[PDB]
């Protein structure tokens, strides 16, 4: 059975910098697609950004030059990172990993981060 | 026999099939290039792999029981026989170290493409490289343990006659034996300028 | 007679080769419960590989006395 | 091709017969046999070849050349079925065949010796060893050959071979059994030569076939002369005894049937070359062995063919015919005629 | 003084004897107890039947042949021989002492043949009462038969052979023709033929029939297949009456055969106590003659010209006894001996004691060597065992095969004296190799970081892992340092471990094997100097080490190179190594990536350098003989050592990839058998648990010792020799020499000698 979970979540302080971490295990193939998505309180998700197997980067608008997403050295870890919060960035946070054709798709627990 | 039967049959059945198609135009149809150009090319390489030390490994063992049982049939009344024939059985060996050793060499060729370009130019070429070049070493190893077997046992049966015989027959194994090398060669060749999966 | 010496060996190496590993895992030593399929709990496992120790004891002593007799 | 597929079964086999090969005695070591003036010296000279220690057992004063002939001849029979011990399939079909040939000698001496009121304890230690069977000393119960066919030979692997026998008088006799024998012999080797061309692979079929050839003729040629020694035969029925499969049929043996004298018999074997010179000179049997020899010989130099082991066969036997020849010689010490042995090695 | 012919060979002299017929019998019974000289035939040329002392060979042979007919008297019985007694003339130790006078010969003759007379006509009395024994005894089985037997004259029967039986019964079907009433009975105890000493399962018969003309033919037939006939009458009083005579010659013949039976066995248990002294005597008189018929004979002097190999180191002794010899026996003589010298070819002799012994065997199974060229046995003593090990890498085996060993050297003493089963000596002949090869397999499998298939943490790894992971996260290591000895135990359990161990082993093999070949080959060159032959040395020795060096030396200076740099930090792509040499010669001149400076001029230069030692090697030896038609096997010769000179350089550096295969293969076993039955047993609780636990361990130690020991370790052991007898001795090793082989005296068996 595949897992995955998240890290990094917490409260800061009004434009300050703050990385998210995670993982996923139980699976021995690198998943094709990674990707981050939000949820404030009283809305639906919101995609953030995603990362190809081959290092291609894909960002939402809103963050677009102050978050910044990456793979890390083995395999299936990922990275999120953002340079400045603000009060609209807080919301819970969550992984996602996926498969090129079928129903394998994969989606973590979640973290939340308050400025 | 039933079996000869089966052949004709088959036969006949593919040429009424490929005269429909061709009648009825639909000639087109059986389009053997977009088969040989779709099929994943995993398939040729790791077939070829398989092959090539399965073959070689049928030829040396071949030769073995060829030369061996002739060896022990001969040595009952001249167990002298025994300690210096091995050679024959050397020879016949080695067949399939060179078939582990092209193992070794094809089998850094087997990274994994992305899918973007797994039917591209480069890639298709290792594979049908590996495949051919794979025959060719697992057939002519597997042709070379046969001839130097036959020779290891009419060695073995001379030898036991008088012991000056040996070193005349012994020339012929060389030459059988260069077969080997030969196979070897041009395996190396014809898959030396094939790239690594991309 | 030969018909003790086997299972007096078999029974020696029992001992000493049962106990070490008891030991190992007593002490959660890394080649033994490091990894995620290991067993979760060193001491629980210790302790029945450590019985198992004790039964071959017993075989060593009652097949050497009938060999030394 | 050839070897690929021999050794799965007979690998062994050719070795260890190519073994016995080596042991055949050469020109060299007849010669030193020729130089012995007793066989208790024989016996002595014998023991370095081959043949080792196989008289070990023999008092000096029980020496005689029925003796050595008979421990030199047990010699071969141990080694012939010890080979087809090992053997399975169509190579252990191949060495009964060979084997059918003497029990059908045994059966006609058996009731030669029966129909002269013979003890049958006397018979049966001249009886070949090789051609043994079961039931072999019951054809000493009657002389009816209808009575002894239903009692007896319906049981053995002989019984094809009486398709043409039965049309006898009630009552056999030394002549009318010797028309059953070679009327056996005729069925014989044409079913050997049948078998061999169905079963056997190259090389070893044309080997044979020319082989089981040679002593087709042979059979042939030693008919025609002793039918000679008869008032009469009706050519019609010698015709039958003469079998199908030889270099000399069907042209030379037509003539050689209708033939009438020694004048004759020449005139028609004047036509075939392989044996263009054999009746002006020397003695006419010794020219038969000579030539079977140059046969064995030749087969030899093939590999990885089963009619090695006839070859054998028939070369080990030539030489206790030499061996017992000088034997002979040393005993009755006539010994100008000494240097008559046969051997190419 | 002794020199140590263990190096080379011990040196050879040649002497010839001149002793007097008078003293010759007592003189070469003192050579026989020497066992130090090998004599050679002088007169090879004259008929065995020629030979001068054929008739007092024939003498002593008759009497072997009885004193073999004696002995299977014996074992025809019960009776057994009294044994021992083996070291009453020599401990072996070649001590002097005096043989048996010719009266006592003569006796033994005249008492063997005396003892045949009698067994003979004893024997054969003996048996003739037994076929009457026999013969009443399955009569009265018949008449014992019960009625109902003879309910349904008005029959025929008797005894037959139980195989036979099937037969009689369709032959007298078929001549019946279908009118047959048959009834058969069998009988519980084999019974024995004395024409065959080989026992039957008989069977009784009988039929019915009233017309006199059938039942002469029945009789007929069952005589036929050696049935025995009996006479019976109908009614039951004459059956009564005649049960009753049987009986009493019966109960009479049983006096006949205990009085003469008891009479023979007492004769056999006298020559019994003798006979094998007898034959150890007789024995010893045949060969002292054989040597002697070897000799020349002298008409024109009483005197005898023999001629024998001694080793010139022991030559002192031969001549101090055989003046004890004229001390004993006062004849006066002259000189006996003279040393001579000859263009002969003398034998090989090499000293071994309890520790050498197992691995010379191990050479002279191969070939005797050639006279003082250099003896493979010492390089074998390390190189075997090692080459062994290498492969058969791991502590755990190796410490219970060393443990077999120390069981079986500590011992020795008393295991020498016991008989010995065929497989175990073979074991106990190896004692020492065993052991050697057991406790160079713990030093190896340390540097392989395994026992049993599990690592060893002593020193601390070179290898740090990350901080902080979460359970289940992959994770990789950076490096620290290097490990002091052997293998880094961070490798273990590592999923991409086996990329990095076969990277090890396989450039472990092809050094080793490098090494081995070029060790063994300066050997050659040791010959060479010592033979003063210097065409040799610029015809063979200095063109095969250029081209054997400016190969496979070059490629094994390239992997032992590129370890000592530091690619990564360097910034350069590390070359790959099956390219380069491919390139070397498939395409010269030409580099993918660079090794070294230069790299491309000197890659080039060595091909040329490799190329033109070939006619070098080919043209320069024959050359130099048609300076001075026989000088076309010279030519001949040379060119089949060229051809194959070149092609087995490549094949025997490519077969010792084998030491990296058998090590691979050793190891995953190992894996799997712990994984598959120690593993499981982790998993159970409580008193289940532990009879799971007591129950697998057997499972595990069984397997382990049954394959992964005797089986691996022979596959393994075997596999040592073949790099011995092929790869490596083949560069520097002769062979075809002449084994040293002393006439002596021995114990015979006297179950050999009649087998």
């Amino acid at each position: 059975q595949v897992q995955l979970q998240e890290s990094g979540g917490g409260l800061v302080e009004i434009g300050g910098s703050l990385r998210l971490s995670c993982a996923a295990s139980g699976t021995l193939f690198t998943f094709n697609t990674m990707a981050w998505y939000r949820q404030a309180p009283g809305k639906q998700r919101e995609f953030i950004a995603t990362i190809t197997s081959g290092g291609n980067t894909n960002y939402a608008d809103s963050v677009q030059g102050r978050f910044t997403i990456s793979r890390g050295n083995a395999k299936n870890t990922l990275y999120l990172q953002m340079n400045s919060l603000k009060p609209e960035d807080t919301a819970v946070y969550y992984c996602n990993a996926r498969t090129m054709t079928g129903p394998f798709d994969y989606w973590g627990q979640g973290t939340q981060v308050t400025v | 026999s039933f079996s000869h039967f089966l052949y004709y049959l088959v036969l006949i059945v593919v040429i009424v099939y490929g005269l429909y198609k061709l009648f009825t135009g639909h000639g087109s149809d059986i389009n053997f290039g977009k088969f040989l150009l779709r099929t994943s090319p995993y398939m040729w390489a790791n077939l070829g792999i398989a092959l090539c030390v399965g073959l070689s490994v049928v030829g040396a063992a071949w030769g073995i029981f060829i030369t061996g049982s002739s060896m022990i049939g001969a040595g009952v009344r001249a167990p002298r026989i025994t300690t210096k024939n091995l050679i024959s059985i050397i020879f016949c060996e080695v067949v399939a170290i060179y078939g582990l050793i092209i193992a070794i060499v094809f089998s850094s060729k087997l990274t994994v493409a992305t899918a973007e370009n797994m039917y591209s130019k480069s890639n298709l070429y290792t594979g049908y490289s590996l495949f051919w070049a794979g025959i060719t070493v697992g057939a002519s190893n597997l042709i070379c343990g046969i001839a130097v077997g036959i020779t290891g046992a009419t060695a073995a049966i001379s030898d036991a006659a008088d012991s000056a015989l040996f070193v005349k027959i012994l020339v012929i194994e060389i030459f059988g034996s260069i077969l080997g090398l030969l196979g070897l060669i041009v395996g190396l060749l014809m898959a030396g300028k094939a790239s690594e999966f991309q | 007679t030969g018909k003790a010496w086997c299972c007096t060996v078999l029974s020696a190496f029992g001992v000493v080769i049962l106990s070490v590993i008891a030991h190992l895992f007593n002490t959660n030593h890394e080649s033994f419960v490091g990894s995620i399929n290991d067993p979760e709990d060193g001491p629980a496992v210790a302790h029945t590989v450590y019985l198992a120790a004790l039964v071959y004891l017993v075989f060593f002593v009652f097949c050497g006395f009938q060999v030394y007799l | 091709m050839e070897g690929v597929y021999f050794n799965i079964d007979n690998g062994f086999i050719e070795g260890v017969v190519r073994g016995y090969r080596n042991g055949l005695l050469s020109n060299n070591q007849y010669i030193n046999l020729t130089q012995c003036d007793t066989l208790e010296d024989l016996k002595l000279q014998l023991s370095s070849t081959d043949y080792g220690n196989f008289l070990s057992s023999v008092s000096s004063e029980s020496l005689t050349t029925s003796l050595i002939q008979e421990y030199a001849s047990s010699k071969l029979y141990h080694e012939f079925n010890y080979i087809r011990d090992q053997s399975s399939g169509s190579t252990r079909k191949f060495m009964d065949y060979i084997t059918y040939g003497y029990m059908i000698d045994n059966v006609a001496l058996m009731i030669t010796g029966t129909i002269h009121d013979r003890d049958k304890g006397e018979i049966l230690q001249r009886c070949h060893p090789l051609g043994w069977f079961d039931t072999l000393p019951t054809l000493s119960v009657a002389t009816d050959l209808e009575s002894l066919y239903e009692t007896v030979l319906v049981d053995t692997p002989l019984a094809p071979y009486f398709k043409n026998c039965f049309d006898t008088a009630e009552e056999l006799d030394d002549m009318n059994i010797e028309i059953i024998r070679n009327k056996l012999y005729k069925a014989y080797l044409e079913d050997f030569y049948n078998f061999v061309t169905e079963e056997i692979p190259e090389p070893a079929k044309e080997c044979m076939q020319t082989l089981l050839g040679f002593e087709a003729d042979r059979r042939s040629i030693n008919i025609a002369l002793n039918s000679l020694q008869s008032s009469d035969i009706d050519p019609d029925l010698k015709s039958d005894l003469l079998p199908n499969i030889g270099k000399l049929y069907p042209l030379a043996t037509f003539h050689l049937a209708q033939a009438q004298d020694f004048e004759g018999v020449r005139a028609a074997l004047a036509n075939v070359y392989e044996y263009r010179g054999f009746l002006e000179t020397g003695n006419l049997e010794d020219h038969f062995y000579q030539l079977e020899m140059e046969l064995c010989r030749d087969a030899f130099t093939q590999q990885f063919a089963i009619s090695t082991v006839w070859a054998w066969m028939k070369s080990k036997e030539q030489e206790v015919r030499n061996i017992t020849w000088i034997a002979e010689c040393i005993a009755q010490n006539q010994r100008e005629r000494i240097n008559n042995y046969i051997s190419v090695y | 003084e002794k020199e140590e012919a263990i190096f080379r060979s011990a040196e050879m002299a040649l002497v010839q004897f001149y002793i007097p017929q008078e003293i010759s019998r007592d003189s070469a019974y003192t050579l026989g107890q020497l066992g130090l000289v090998q004599f050679r035939d002088l007169n090879s040329k004259v008929r065995a039947f020629q030979r001068t002392f054929v008739n007092e060979i024939r003498r002593l042979d008759n009497v072997e042949r009885q004193y073999r007919y004696f002995y299977s008297l014996l074992k025809k019985h019960d009776i057994k021989l009294y044994e021992g007694d083996t070291d009453k003339y020599l401990d072996g130790s070649g001590e002097l002492y005096v043989p048996p006078s010719g009266s006592v010969i003569d006796d033994y003759v005249r008492n063997a043949s005396y003892l045949e007379e009698r067994l003979i006509q004893m024997e054969d009395a003996t048996d003739q009462i037994e076929v009457q024994k026999n013969d009443l005894e399955q009569y009265r089985f018949i008449l014992q038969s019960g009625d109902e037997f003879f309910l349904k004259v008005n029959y025929v029967t008797g005894v037959i052979a139980r195989d036979k039986v099937a037969t009689l019964e369709q032959i007298l079907w078929r001549v019946l023709r279908g009118n047959l009433f048959f009834k058969t009975v069998e009988i519980e105890q084999p019974v024995y033929d004395v024409k065959t000493r080989e026992y039957k399962h008989k069977n009784a018969f009988i039929v019915f029939s009233h017309g006199d003309l059938i039942i002469k033919r029945i009789r007929k037939i069952a005589e036929s297949l050696d049935a025995n006939l009996y006479d019976v009458d109908s009614s039951n009083e004459g059956r009564s009456q005649q049960l009753a005579k049987v009986n009493k010659n019966l109960s009479d013949l049983y006096t006949v055969l205990k009085t003469t039976s008891t009479t023979l066995e007492s004769e056999l248990y006298a020559i019994a106590k003798e006979l094998d002294s007898w034959f150890q005597d007789v024995t010893r008189e045949k060969a002292i003659f054989e040597i002697l018929n070897k000799s020349n004979y002298d008409t024109n002097r009483k005197i005898l010209i023999a001629e024998g190999w001694i080793p010139r180191d022991e030559l002192a002794t031969l001549q101090a006894r055989l003046g004890e010899m004229i001390a004993r026996l006062g004849i006066d003589v002259p000189s006996i001996i003279q040393v001579l010298d000859t263009n002969h070819t003398p034998p090989t002799f090499h000293r071994t004691n309890k520790f050498t012994a197992g691995f010379q065997s191990i050479c002279d199974c191969y070939g005797i060597a050639q006279y003082r060229e250099i003896n493979a046995g010492l390089p074998t003593i390390v190189t075997f065992p090692f080459m062994f090990a290498i492969m058969f890498g791991d502590m755990g085996h190796g410490f219970l095969m060393t443990l077999a060993a120390l069981s079986l050297v500590l011992n020795e003493k008393k295991i020498n004296k016991m008989k010995r089963g065929e497989i175990f000596d073979m074991a106990f002949t190896g004692r020492y190799i065993i052991l050697l090869m057991g406790v160079f397999s713990m030093y190896t499998g340390f540097l392989y970081n395994d026992i049993f298939s599990k690592t060893m943490t002593i020193f601390k790894s070179g290898w740090k892992w990350p901080d902080h992971w979460k359970k289940g996260e992959s994770i990789t290591a950076t490096s620290v340092g290097t490990y002091p000895i052997g293998l880094d135990w961070a490798w273990h359990g590592t999923e991409n471990a086996l990329l990095f161990s076969n990277s090890y082993k396989m450039k472990l093999s092809i050094l080793m094997g490098f090494i081995h070949m070029t060790y063994s080959y300066f050997f050659s060159l040791a010959n060479h100097l010592y033979f003063n032959s210097m065409i040799d040395i610029i015809g063979n020795f200095i063109p095969g080490l250029l081209f054997m060096q400016g190969i496979f030396g070059y490629l094994s200076v390239c992997i032992v190179y590129k370890w000592a740099v530091d690619w990564v930090k360097d910034g350069k792509p590390a070359p790959g190594l099956l390219n380069m040499l491919i390139n070397m010669f498939l395409s010269p001149g030409t580099i993918d990536d660079e090794l070294y400076p230069h790299q491309a001029k000197v890659q080039v230069f060595l091909l040329l350098m490799a190329l033109v030692c070939i006619p070098w090697l080919l043209l320069v030896k024959p050359l130099h003989f048609k300076f001075t038609e026989d000088f076309g096997d010279i030519m001949i010769h040379q060119v089949i050592h060229t051809i194959e000179f070149c092609l087995n350089c490549v094949s025997h550096t490519a077969s010792y990839l084998r030491l990296w295969a058998l090590s691979l293969a050793h190891a995953q076993l190992s894996s799997v058998l712990w994984t598959m039955t120690i593993q499981i047993a982790f998993g159970f609780r409580g008193f289940v648990g532990v009879f799971m636990t007591v129950a697998l361990f057997a499972m595990w130690f069984a397997l382990t010792c049954a394959v992964l020991v005797l089986m691996e370790g022979t596959s393994a052991m075997l596999h040592s020799l073949r790099l011995h007898w092929v790869e490596s001795m083949s560069k520097f090793f002769v062979g075809e020499g002449l084994p040293y082989e002393p006439f002596a005296f021995e114990y015979k068996d006297m179950e050999v000698a009649v087998a």
